[PDB]
């Protein structure tokens, strides 16, 4: 449902 | 706190007003 | 946020986005209250009669944003969490008495036209606004029915009579708490709903024309939004804690 953030924040 | 606290950037800081702050001031008939 | 509208852009920059990391999902609202303190509802965070016991690494959270979903490359920024604080005195046993937890952010976040902090009221603020028929308001990106919204949505609700609160409902009540929202008679209406707790009950002074936080989103039964109410963390009586925290733990 979200954009996918990005992978540097998980 | 915060000196700079509560204040928008692009509201109160520019002296802008959104479309329903007033229906907040107008409730506060101080009492 | 039940019968609210679209909020305009840079409205609420103090408002913050409990992340959950995975799978990814809007866990809760919140607030920015310094660069580096985010203000929110202890049980977003800890509520054992659902198995939630988040720690800081299972949650991220997003400041400046305004769409729910997208990503607001330019303008939000993404936070990782340094500590979560839940008061200590909490009750998820029986009321949610004093629903509020801190987070510390492992950086300080950049100021913009989105991301600012709101104040936290003082004795006397808190004394002259925390009056019955004084209207707050509520943001948040909560289901829009008892689907979900575009935007952060927002919405002006009136503080209401303790009495009126307390015979609305069979919880017990606290003067930690207050509640807000329109009578059934009064041809108004708005709560807030599933997915906008931990958000900001907020005021505006009319004496220094400063927004300050009231309360937080804390627990409604329903979103009936005839004849009950949404109920707020009354952040004042709990400032102690919050400064407490902030003295010992921030640098
Ligand atoms: C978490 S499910 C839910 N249903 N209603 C709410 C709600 C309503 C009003 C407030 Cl003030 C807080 C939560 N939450």
């Amino acid at each position: 449902d979200f954009e996918e953030i990005p992978e540097e924040y998980l | 706190g915060e000196a700079d606290c509560g204040l928008r950037p692009l509201f109160e800081k520019k002296s802008l007003e959104d479309k329903t702050e007033r229906e907040l001031l107008e409730s506060y008939i101080d009492g | 946020i039940v019968e609210g509208s679209d909020a305009e852009i840079g409205m609420s920059p103090w408002q913050v986005m409990l992340f959950r990391k995975s799978p990814q999902e809007l866990l809760c609202g919140a607030s920015l209250i310094s660069d580096r303190w985010v203000l929110t509802a202890a049980h977003c965070l800890l509520y054992p009669p659902w198995d939630k016991n988040f720690t800081e690494n299972d949650l991220l959270v997003r400041i400046g944003k305004h769409s729910r979903t997208r990503y607001e490359r330019n303008i939000e920024k993404i936070s990782m969490l340094e500590k979560i604080y839940i008061h200590p005195r909490y009750n998820w046993r029986e009321n949610l008495d004093r629903d509020i937890a801190l987070m510390k952010l492992k950086k300080p976040v950049a100021f913009s036209d989105y991301i600012h902090p709101v104040c936290l009221p003082d004795r006397e603020t808190a004394a002259s606004l925390l009056q019955a028929g004084y209207k707050g308001r509520v943001t948040g990106w909560g289901n829009l029915k008892e689907g979900q919204p575009s935007v952060l949505q927002v919405v002006n609700l009136p503080i209401v009579e303790r009495p009126v609160c307390k015979d609305s409902t069979r919880i017990r009540i606290t003067d930690n708490m207050f509640c807000a929202g329109y009578k059934p008679d009064e041809g108004k209406r708005g709560d807030a709903c599933e997915g906008d707790s931990g958000g900001p009950f907020v005021m505006k002074s009319p004496f220094n024309n400063r927004w300050y936080q009231m309360g937080i989103v804390s627990w409604g039964e329903g979103c009936r939004d005839d004849g009950k109410y949404g109920f707020y963390t009354h952040v004042f009586r709990l400032k102690k804690w919050i400064q407490k925290v902030i003295d010992q733990f921030g640098e």
